């Protein structure tokens, strides 16, 4: 389902 | 020269996905004591990037490691696709997401009158989902009576077991459930559960990608992460 961003 | 990944791939987007799952393992008392507990997780990465690259992992105590065998704060040329960059498991500093509480009181020799609370132990902002807590009952149980405010239970008399079935909940609540068990004249409460964070702490620093023979740096790749944590062995003892 949800990836979130890695920075 | 690598025998895990061909020489000559190119994707148009390189993408990178980055699952950590963990799986949370604890006994606890009945009166909230740590009995045991610890993490079992993984960290599987789908990797879409072009060429030959060299990357870099990195990311509280870890107690064992287990990388794959093109790893070498870790360098390594991911293969073309799915495939797991290391296994772990920690100890200590463990989050443990619910809070069983069980609370059973005797009536005679016919009844039994139970309560037991559920107290998510998470940032609000957060749900946890698929919550599934069995009480079980006697070998001698007669018939069941249960209600509870929030989802669904039923008496799986044949597993001779109570499920109460709760679709989300966010963390910093608490919900209960209490029955009447007559019975003819004691293992543990256990919990499913999921949770959209690493229970051990676990999050990912930097993942770097090194092409030094084709035309992208790290400013290139889009980058994804995903954090899931569920239950494995989660019981409370009375």
């Amino acid at each position: 389902y949800c990836y979130e961003q890695l920075n | 020269q690598i025998g895990w990944r061909r020489e000559g791939i190119k994707y148009r987007r390189n993408e990178l996905f980055l699952d950590v799952l963990e799986s949370v393992n604890l006994l606890m008392s009945p009166q909230g004591q740590v009995l045991s507990a610890h993490v079992s997780g993984r960290v599987v990465m789908k990797s879409y990037l072009s060429g030959m690259p060299e990357c870099k992992f990195g990311m509280i105590a870890i107690d064992d490691c287990t990388f794959h065998q093109c790893v070498r704060s870790i360098s390594f040329i991911p293969p073309d696709g799915e495939f797991e960059l290391m296994r772990y498991r920690t100890t200590k500093d463990i989050i443990l997401p619910f809070r069983v509480i069980p609370l059973v009181r005797e009536v005679g020799r016919t009844k039994l009158e139970v309560k037991v609370v559920i107290k998510s132990n998470f940032k609000p902002s957060l749900l946890a989902q698929k919550i599934e807590v069995r009480i079980p009952t006697p070998l001698n149980t007669s018939g069941v009576q249960v209600i509870c405010m929030k989802g669904k239970a039923k008496y799986k008399a044949s597993e001779n077991a109570i499920v109460w079935k709760i679709k989300r909940m966010a963390g910093m609540k608490e919900s209960q459930i209490s029955a009447e068990i007559e019975l003819l004249p004691r293992p543990p409460i256990s919990m499913n559960f999921e949770v959209p964070f690493a229970p051990s702490g676990l999050k990912v620093r930097y993942l770097k990608v090194f092409e030094p023979k084709l035309n992208y740096s790290d400013h290139d790749v889009i980058k994804w992460v995903r954090y899931i944590g569920r239950s494995g062995i989660y019981e409370t003892r009375c």
